C-alpha cells in the first residue's frame, strides 16, 4: 500500500545503519567506502567530493554498488574499516587519500589574493566583522594591506595550547578562511596565495598536528567554504580570455625563412637530407620554445593597473592562467597548444 | 620475498637428497635438527629466485592454485599425491567458507588453532 | 490550501554562550525559507540600533604616528581595544567620558568616569596596554547612538560599530512534511556582541521589518 | 570577428560578459560572464534502466544463484578483483556473508530470512553445495572424491 | 537561464567549440527576441523587411 | 553519527579485537539479558556497544569476568 | 529546430527518407492528420491517371530502436508545392532539418559544488515547460496454441480471478484501444484446458456447487509487465488460416 | 594469497642498509622518506666516533628523521621483509605502519593483501616503446 | 526606527494588460535591496491561479492517436490548448466548454461563456479546423492551483474514476511568470537621500499587479509573524 507510516518507520531504521558503496572496476582499496545512508528524492546517488577520486569515476554515465551490512559484525566492521571517515591518508604512498582537488581549491585561492590595493586597502580591524566588511561592503578578498589582530594558538605547552594576539596584515579572504581553521596551526600557513599544493601542505600539517577529528571538521569546512566562495566568483570563460601573442606571427615567419635556408642548402647539396631535416627540426623546436615563452609572458602576471604609480604589473585574472597557477584544472602545456601552436605532435607511428 | 622460495640443496644433510625444498622449511629443518639433535646434519642449500608464471604452482593448499592456470595435470598431480589441502590459505578458507586467519577472524582461527592444539 | 503556508512550530534554540547561539525552525516553504533567511540577514545587519564608540581626543599627538609615553600601547592599539568595549546609552544621546588611573598597568573598564545612562557590559573589557610607570592620561572619548555600522574613514573617528552583535548566518536544511520532501528549514547560528539577548534582538528586528513593510500590505489580514 | 560585430548589431556585448544576480542571496555578481544558448541532446542511456534493486530472489536449479541483469528482477555478480579488495579490508564477516548470504545458500537462506525476521543476525556456514558438486564432478570423471576429516 | 554549466572543465579538453557555441547562441537568441519584439508592436511589413 | 573510529582502536590496539568486542556486546544486547551501561539515545545496539567499549567500561576481560560470575552464580 | 548547425540537415533528412517528398505534385488537394491528398496539375498529370497522390503517413509506428516515430504533416490546406517538396515532418525534424535536440539557454559559472566536474544544472524551469520529454512505444504479444490438454483460447474466462482485472478485457479477452495500464494487468487472456477429471466425488460436488470451471481451464492469460506501465497505443493479431475466432 | 603479519619481533640483526638514491645528475630520491617510517637494526649511530644516534629496535616516528639529516648519514641497516625472522610471512619488526594507521600494522595484517594491488595501481603506464664529464657542485 | 520612512505603493504604471512597471515610495537605507529581492522571490513563489486541469473530449479515446478533419494531434491539442488561461471567479473546479464545426481557423472565442470565467485573449489556438464536415466537441475542466502540479501528482486522486475519455495533463497554475527588482534613489531632498524601488511585473494578466503585490506582502507578513516568537 506504500504507507507514509512505513516511510517514517524506514527513516527511523535508515538512521542508525551505515551502508557500503563501490565503483565499477575495482583497482585500489579506495574503490569501496562506507558511509551514513541518507534518502534523496531522485533516481540517482548523491556523492560528496570526499571519496570522488578514490571512486575513480568521472561524473559521467556510470554506476555504483550498494552493500547492506546484515550481521551486526558487518556493520561494526564497515563503520570501523570500510567507513570512508577513516581512510584519510592513502595506504600506499602514505599521502592523504582525501586530497581536495575540486574548485574549492580555486575558491580558497580567490580568498588569499590582493590585486594592488582595493577599496579600503588601508583598513585595519580585528576580524570578526570582516565578514560584514566583505559581504556587506568595504572589503574584498582581493584586497591588500588589511591589518588585523590575529589570535593564533600554538600548542607549545606539553599537550596544551597557548593563544597569542598579533597585528598581521593580510587580505580579507585569508583572514576570513582563518576563522574556520582549527586552533593549532600558526597563521603563517594562512599567509599565502592558497595554491593546490599549499592546500595539500595544510592538510598534511594538520594531520601531523591535531588528529583525525578536527582534521575531518576542517576538511568538510574547507569543502563548504570553497563551494561557497568560488560560487561568489563565478569564474566564467570566453573567447577573449585567451589572448593571442602577436609575436608568434613574426617569430614563426622568421623560422619559415630558416626552413627555406635549410631548403636552399638541400638545393646546393651541401646539407644532407638527414642533416637538413635535423637542422629544420631544431629550428622549429627553438621557434616553438620562443613562441611558448612569448605566450606565457602575454599570459603571465603582465597587466598595468592604475594607482599612485599607475604602472602596477599584477597577477593576471584569466581563467586558464590562474587555474594552472593554483592548480585547479588544465595545463600550461594545454594552454600553449590552445593559444600558441599545438607543438610538433608528429608521429605516424614513431617518426617525426 | 614471494619470488624466492623452495630452495635447492646440494648436500642432503640427513633431510632429503632432492631439490626444491621450501627455503623456510629448509631453515626450519636445519634449526630443529642442527640445534636440537644433529648439528652434523647440514644440507648445503642454494637460493634461486622464481618467476611468477611458474611459481604460482608452488602452493600448500590443493584447492588453492587449482584453477591458477589449468587443473587437468594439476588435479592429476593432486590426486596422485593423495594430497590434502588442509584448509590453510586465504583462498582456502574463503572457497571452503572457513574463518580465515585474517582480520578479526585471525584470532578466531587462532582460537580455532587453539582448538586445533587441544583438539 | 490556495493561500495557506506552513508556519514553523519547532523553535528549539541552543545557546552556545551568552553571545553564541544557534536557533532552528520547523519547515519553511521551499525557497521561501531561503528568502526569509537572506532578508533576515540583510535587515538585521544593514540596520541594527545601539550605542557605540566613535571618536576620542586622547592626551598626546593628534597624529597616528605618536609616542607611547609609557602607556606601552600604540594609539591604534588603545583605540581598537576601546572599540572593544560595550557602551550602551540607556536614554542619553552622544555623551562624553574620560578616564585616568594610576600606573598599575591593568587597563580594565573600571577606570573611566561613571555615568548613569551609560552602561558597560564588560567590567574587564580591555582599553589600552599596561602602562610602564605611574603615568596617567586623559581619554576624552565620546559615545553616540546609531543603527547599523559606518566606516570611520568617511565619518569622524575610530569606527561606527552601532550594531551590538558579532556574527550571524542561516543554514537551509531539507526535510519532508509527511511524504513530500521539498521542505525547507532555516537554522540561524549567531554570536552576539553582548548585552543583547539574541531572542530579544530577533524579535526587535522582526518588529522593525514588519513595521517597515506594513504600509505595503494595504492593511492585509484585517480579520 | 563577424560574430562579435553582429553582437553590436544585435546591441549585445561583443565580449559577451554581462552582469549576474545570485538568486539565492541577491548579490550583484563579480566576474561579468558571457552567457548564451547552447544546444543539448538527450542520449539513449536514459534512467529508464538505471535504477535497480533486489531484496529476495530465486535460486537457480543448478548452482542456486541469483538471476542476473534485471532478468526477473535479476542481480549482478560480484567481482574477483573486488573479492581481493574485500580481503584487503580484512572484513571476515563481510566476505563470509557475501560467500554465504549473497550466494547459493538455500537452507541457509531460509534460516537467515527467519533470523532477520526474528532479529537474530546469524549466518550458518555449513559447506557450499558447489563444493559437493565439484567433488561429484571429480567422481563424475575418473577419480573418486573422498574428503578426510 | 535554466542551465548553469560546470566551467572548470574548460581547459582539460580544448573545448573552445563550446565557447563559440555560447557566443553564437547568445547572438541568435538576441536576434530572434528582437524580431519578436518588433512583432509585438505589430510593426510594418516594410520596416521588418528592412 | 560517530563518523571516525580512533578511540576504540587506541583502547584495543590490535584493531581486530575491538570490532570483535563491539559485535559480541551487540549480539548480547540484541538477544537480551544485558543492560547498556552508557545512556542510550534511541540508536542502534552497535553504536551503543561501541560507545560503551570506548568509554573505558567494556573490555575483553570485563565481559569475560561478568560472564564467569553469571555462570558461577547459577 | 537546431539553431546553429552545419548547413546539411536539409539534405540529411531529404535523402534519409524518414519524411515524404512530393513526387510529381503541383498543389495540395486534401490535408489530413492521417494522410495527405494532392491533386496533380494537368501539365505533369499523366494521361489516364488520377492526377492525385495519397501519402498516408503512419503515426506512432514502433520503429527499430523502440523509439516513437510519428511523421507529421507539413502543410495545413491548399498549399501549392512543386515536385519532391518536403511534405512530412519526421521524427526529430522540423520543416526539413535533423532536428535532434533542444536549444536551451545556459550561462557559464561554477556554483555551490552542484557543478563539480561534469554536471549540468537544470532548474525547475525546463521541468515546467517539460521540453525534452521522452516518447516511447513498446509492444507485447500472446499465442493461442491449441494444445493436447486442451486449446488455450482468448475467452476472458479466468476462474478464481478478481473481477477488477476483467474490467478492462473484452469478450475476445482483448483490451479496447485507449485504455490505461499499470502493474501486472491482464493483457491477452487464454485458458489452457487441463486433463479431464473422473467422477471424483469431491470434484463432482465442486462442479455441482460452483461449476463451469472444474479447474478444467488453467490460466493461460497474458499480463502487463512488472515495472512497465503505459497506455495501449495500437494492436494487431494474426491467426493460423482456418481459425476464425475474430471476436474483437 | 598467503602473505600476512604473524610475528612481532624478528630477533635478527640481519637487514639491508638504505641510502639516498644519488643517481644520474643528482639524488632522485633522498633517504629521508626511504626510511622515514622504518625501524632500524642496531646499526643506528651518530657520525661522531663512539657516538650513538639511536638504539637497536626503534621506528623513526618523526624526530629521528631531522636528527639524522643533521647527522649526514646515508645508509642505515634495518630489518626487512623475509629478513624478518618469522619462518612464515615476516615479523612485525620489519613491516612498519606505512598506512593511515599511525599505529603500527597489527598482528594478522595481510601486508601482501595490502601490497599486490599497490604495485599494479598505476594502470596508466606507457608502452609500445668517458669523454664528457661535468661536475654538479664542489 | 528613528523615522524609518517606510515605503508604500505609488506610481503604478501598467505597460500592458500583462506587462507592468510599478513603483513605490522611497524607503530607508538597506531595505531597498531586501525589499526588491524578497518581492521578486515571493511574487514568483506563490501566485494562485486557474488553469485547465483535466480534459474529457468526445472525439478521441487515446490522445496519442490521430483525428480526421482535425490538423494537429491530440497531444498537440493538449499542448496548444494548455495555452488556455482565464480569469476565474470565487467559484473553482469549473467546466467550460467549446464545440464547433466549419472550415475557418479555430479560435479560443468559440468556447461556452460561463458566468465565472473570462478569456483574456481570443487569439489562442484550438487546433484550427481543416474539413467542413468535421465537428470538434470538448469540455475543459479548470482548477485553481498555486503551482505546477505534475501529471502523476494528480494520479492518486482517481481510484475508480477517470474513464478512457477523461484524462489529465500538466500545468503551471501560477499567473505570475515575471517579478523583478530595480532599486534607485530619487525624490529625496527634505530628508536624507532615500531609495525607491521599481518592480517590473509581467503577470499572466489573471492577477492584478497591486492585488498580487498585496497578497504576496500578506503572505510574507504571515511568515514573519512567527519569527517574532
Amino acid at each position: 500500500r506504500e504507507e507514509a507510516v512505513v516511510w517514517d518507520i524506514l527513516d527511523e531504521v535508515i538512521r542508525e545503519h551505515p551502508v557500503l558503496l563501490n565503483r565499477a572496476p575495482t583497482l585500489h582499496r579506495l574503490g569501496i567506502q562506507a558511509f551514513e545512508p541518507v534518502l534523496i528524492e531522485g533516481k540517482a546517488i548523491q556523492l560528496h567530493p570526499l571519496v570522488c577520486a578514490a571512486y575513480n569515476a568521472d561524473f559521467d554515465g556510470d554506476q555504483m554498488a550498494v552493500h547492506v551490512p546484515l550481521t551486526l559484525e558487518a556493520q561494526l566492521e564497515a563503520r570501523a574499516l570500510m567507513m570512508s571517515t577513516n581512510n584519510i591518508l592513502s595506504p600506499a604512498n602514505g599521502e592523504p587519500i582525501i586530497v581536495p582537488s575540486q574548485d574549492v581549491v580555486l575558491g580558497l585561492y580567490y580568498m588569499t589574493r590582493d590585486c594592488v590595493n582595493a577599496k579600503g586597502e588601508g583598513m585595519v580591524l580585528t576580524g570578526p566583522k570582516e565578514a560584514e566588511r566583505l559581504y556587506r561592503s568595504g572589503l574584498a578578498s582581493l584586497h591588500a594591506r588589511v591589518k588585523v589582530r590575529i589570535t593564533e594558538y600554538e600548542k607549545d605547552a606539553n599537550g596544551e595550547l597557548v593563544a597569542k594576539t598579533s597585528l598581521k596584515d593580510t587580505t580579507v579572504g585569508r583572514a576570513i578562511l582563518w576563522m574556520i581553521v582549527p586552533k593549532g596551526l600558526p597563521y603563517s600557513i594562512v599567509n599565502q596565495a592558497l595554491g593546490k599544493k599549499a592546500i595539500s601542505k595544510m592538510l598534511n600539517t594538520c594531520y601531523r598536528i591535531l588528529g583525525l577529528k578536527p582534521t575531518v571538521i576542517f576538511a568538510d569546512q574547507i569543502m563548504y567554504t570553497g563551494f561557497a566562495y568560488a560560487a561568489r566568483s563565478g569564474a566564467s570563460v570566453g573567447i577573449d580570455d585567451m589572448v593571442i601573442p602577436e609575436k608568434k606571427h613574426e617569430i614563426i615567419s622568421e623560422a619559415e625563412a630558416e626552413v627555406a635556408e635549410i631548403q636552399e642548402q638541400f638545393q646546393s647539396g651541401l646539407v644532407t637530407a638527414g642533416e637538413r631535416y635535423n637542422k629544420v627540426i631544431d629550428i622549429w623546436a627553438a621557434a616553438n620554445d620562443r613562441v611558448s615563452k612569448a605566450m606565457m609572458d602575454n599570459l603571465q602576471t603582465e597587466t598595468v593597473i592604475n594607482r599612485d604609480g599607475q604602472e602596477e604589473k599584477q597577477v593576471s585574472f584569466n581563467s586558464i592562467y590562474m587555474m594552472a597557477d593554483s592548480g585547479a584544472r588544465g595545463s600550461a602545456a594545454q594552454i600553449r597548444q590552445l593559444a600558441g601552436m599545438r607543438g610538433l605532435m608528429a608521429k605516424p607511428d614513431g617518426s617525426i | 620475498r614471494q619470488m624466492l622460495r623452495k630452495a635447492t640443496i646440494v648436500n642432503a644433510g640427513s633431510s632429503d637428497f632432492l631439490e626444491g625444498e621450501q627455503v623456510e622449511y629448509s631453515r626450519v629443518k636445519i634449526a630443529n635438527r642442527e640445534l636440537e639433535a644433529n648439528g652434523k646434519v647440514g644440507a648445503t642449500y642454494s637460493r634461486d629466485l622464481l618467476g611468477i608464471t611458474k611459481a604460482s604452482l608452488a602452493t600448500e593448499s590443493f584447492i588453492s592454485a587449482a584453477s591458477f592456470q589449468e587443473t587437468t595435470r594439476v588435479l592429476t598431480e593432486a590426486a596422485v599425491a593423495g594430497k590434502r589441502d588442509e584448509l590453510r590459505g586465504l583462498k582456502e578458507n574463503v572457497i571452503v567458507g572457513r574463518l580465515i586467519p585474517a582480520g578479526t577472524g585471525y584470532a578466531y582461527h587462532q582460537d580455532r588453532m587453539r582448538r586445533r592444539a587441544a583438539g | 490550501s490556495v493561500t495557506e503556508f506552513l508556519k514553523p512550530r519547532l523553535v528549539d534554540i541552543e545557546q552556545v554562550s551568552s553571545t553564541h547561539a544557534k536557533v532552528t525552525l520547523e519547515p519553511l516553504e521551499r525557497g521561501f525559507g531561503h528568502t526569509l533567511g537572506n532578508a533576515l540577514r540583510r535587515i538585521l545587519l544593514s540596520s541594527m540600533p545601539g550605542c557605540a564608540v566613535t571618536e576620542v581626543e586622547i592626551d598626546g599627538v593628534l597624529h597616528e604616528y605618536s609616542t607611547k609615553e609609557g602607556v606601552q600601547e600604540d594609539i591604534l592599539e588603545i583605540l581598537l581595544n576601546l572599540k572593544g568595549l560595550a557602551v550602551r546609552v540607556q536614554g542619553k544621546d552622544e555623551v562624553i567620558l574620560t578616564l585616568n588611573k594610576s600606573g598599575i598597568g591593568p587597563v580594565t573598564a573600571a577606570d573611566i568616569t561613571h555615568d548613569g545612562d551609560v552602561e558597560i557590559v564588560k567590567p574587564q573589557h580591555v582599553i589600552c596596554h599596561l602602562t610602564d610607570e605611574n603615568a596617567s592620561i586623559s581619554m576624552r572619548i565620546k559615545v553616540q547612538r546609531g543603527r547599523g555600522y559606518v566606516p570611520a574613514s568617511t565619518r569622524i573617528l575610530v569606527d561606527a560599530c552601532y550594531s551590538p552583535v558579532e556574527r550571524i548566518a542561516y543554514n537551509v536544511e531539507a526535510a519532508r512534511v509527511e511524504q513530500r520532501t521539498d521542505l525547507d528549514k532555516l537554522v540561524i547560528e549567531m554570536e552576539t556582541n553582548g548585552t543583547i539577548d539574541p531572542e530579544e534582538a530577533i524579535r526587535r528586528a522582526a518588529t522593525i521589518l514588519a513595521e517597515q513593510l506594513e504600509a505595503f500590505v494595504d492593511l492585509r489580514d484585517v480579520r | 570577428a563577424e560574430i562579435k560585430e553582429l553582437l553590436k548589431l544585435g546591441d549585445l556585448p561583443t565580449s559577451g560578459q554581462i552582469r549576474l544576480y545570485d538568486g539565492r542571496t541577491g548579490e550583484q555578481f563579480e566576474r561579468p560572464v558571457t552567457v548564451g544558448y547552447m544546444y543539448m541532446l538527450k542520449l539513449n542511456h536514459l534512467v529508464d534502466d538505471k535504477m535497480h534493486a533486489r531484496s529476495t530472489g530465486s535460486y537457480s536449479l543448478v548452482t542456486q544463484q541469483p538471476l542476473g541483469g534485471k532478468a526477473q528482477f535479476g542481480g549482478q555478480r560480484f567481482g574477483e578483483m573486488e573479492v581481493w579488495a574485500l580481503e584487503a579490508y580484512g572484513a571476515a564477516y563481510t566476505l563470509q556473508e557475501m560467500l554465504t548470504v549473497k550466494s547459493d545458500d538455500v537452507n541457509g537462506r531460509t534460516k537467515m530470512y527467519k533470523n532477520i525476521v526474528d532479529g537474530n543476525h546469524q549466518m550458518e556456514p555449513g559447506m557450499p553445495e558447489s563444493f559437493n558438486v565439484l567433488l561429484k564432478e571429480i567422481r563424475s570423471l575418473g577419480i573418486n572424491i573422498e574428503l578426510e576429516d | 537561464v535554466d542551465i548553469v554549466l560546470n566551467p572548470l572543465g574548460v581547459p582539460s579538453r580544448m573545448n573552445i567549440g563550446q565557447i563559440l557555441e555560447t557566443h553564437l547562441g547568445m547572438a541568435a537568441k538576441g536576434i530572434g527576441d528582437k524580431i519578436n519584439a518588433m512583432l509585438k508592436q505589430q510593426q510594418e511589413v516594410a520596416k521588418l523587411r528592412e | 553519527a560517530r563518523v571516525t573510529v580512533q578511540d576504540a582502536v587506541e583502547k584495543i590496539g590490535n584493531r581486530f579485537d575491538l570490532v570483535l568486542v563491539a559485535a559480541r556486546r551487540a549480539r548480547q544486547m540484541q538477544v537480551g539479558g544485558k543492560d547498556p551501561l552508557v545512556p542510550e539515545e534511541n540508536d542502534k545496539t552497535t553504536v551503543i556497544a561501541l560507545r560503551e567499549i570506548e568509554e573505558g567500561l567494556i573490555n575483553n576481560q570485563i565481559l569475560d569476568v561478568r560472564e564467569r560470575q553469571e555462570q558461577q552464580e547459577q | 529546430k537546431p539553431l546553429v548547425g552545419t548547413g546539411m540537415e536539409r539534405a540529411v533528412a531529404v535523402d534519409s527518407g524518414v519524411t515524404a517528398v512530393a513526387k510529381r505534385g503541383g498543389v495540395v488537394q486534401y490535408v489530413d492528420a492521417s494522410r495527405i491528398v494532392i491533386k496533380v496539375n494537368e501539365d505533369e498529370m499523366y494521361p489516364g491517371e488520377a492526377g492525385i497522390d495519397i501519402y498516408n503517413l503512419t503515426k506512432y509506428t514502433r520503429s527499430n530502436q523502440n523509439t516513437c516515430i510519428n511523421q507529421m504533416p507539413c502543410v495545413s490546406l491548399g498549399e501549392p508545392v512543386e515536385r519532391g517538396d518536403v511534405l512530412a515532418d519526421g521524427p526529430s525534424t522540423d520543416l526539413g532539418e535533423l532536428a535532434l535536440g533542444q536549444n536551451m539557454r545556459v550561462a557559464f559559472m561554477p556554483w555551490n559544488g552542484y557543478n563539480f566536474e561534469d554536471s549540468i544544472l537544470v532548474s525547475e524551469r525546463v521541468v515546467q515547460e517539460d521540453r525534452f520529454t521522452t516518447i516511447h512505444i513498446q509492444e507485447l504479444a500472446c499465442v493461442s496454441r491449441d494444445t493436447k490438454l486442451g486449446p488455450e483460447e482468448i475467452t476472458a474466462d479466468i476462474p478464481n480471478v478478481g473481477e477488477a482485472a476483467l474490467s478492462k478485457l473484452d469478450e475476445s479477452g482483448i483490451v479496447y484501444i485507449g485504455a490505461e495500464v499499470t502493474g501486472g494487468d491482464i493483457l491477452v487472456g487464454k485458458v489452457t484446458p487441463k486433463g479431464e477429471t473422473q467422477l471424483t466425488p469431491e470434484e463432482k460436488l465442486l462442479r455441482a456447487i460452483f461449476g463451469e470451471k472444474a479447474s478444467d481451464v488453467k490460466d493461460s492469460s497474458l499480463r502487463v509487465p512488472n515495472g512497465v506501465s503505459g497506455t495501449v497505443i495500437d494492436v494487431q493479431v494474426f491467426t493460423r488460416d482456418g481459425v476464425e475466432k475474430d471476436k474483437r | 594469497q598467503d602473505l600476512v603479519v604473524t610475528e612481532d619481533d624478528c630477533g635478527t640483526h640481519e637487514g639491508i642498509m638504505m641510502t639516498p638514491v644519488i643517481e644520474g645528475g643528482d639524488v632522485k630520491e633522498p633517504l629521508r622518506d626511504r626510511v622515514l617510517g622504518r625501524v632500524t637494526a642496531e646499526d643506528v649511530l651518530k657520525p661522531g666516533t663512539a657516538d650513538i644516534l639511536v638504539p637497536r629496535n626503534t621506528l623513526l616516528h618523526e624526530q629521528w628523521c631531522d636528527l639524522l639529516e643533521e647527522n649526514s648519514v646515508d645508509a642505515v641497516k634495518v630489518r626487512s621483509v623475509v629478513s624478518c625472522d618469522t619462518d612464515f610471512g615476516v615479523c612485525a619488526h620489519c613491516y612498519g605502519r606505512d598506512l593511515a594507521r599511525g599505529h603500527i600494522i597489527n598482528k594478522g595484517e595481510a601486508i601482501g593483501v595490502i601490497a599486490a594491488q599497490s604495485i599494479g595501481e598505476p594502470g596508466t603506464q606507457l608502452t609500445m616503446r668517458e669523454s664528457s664529464i661535468q661536475v654538479k657542485n664542489k
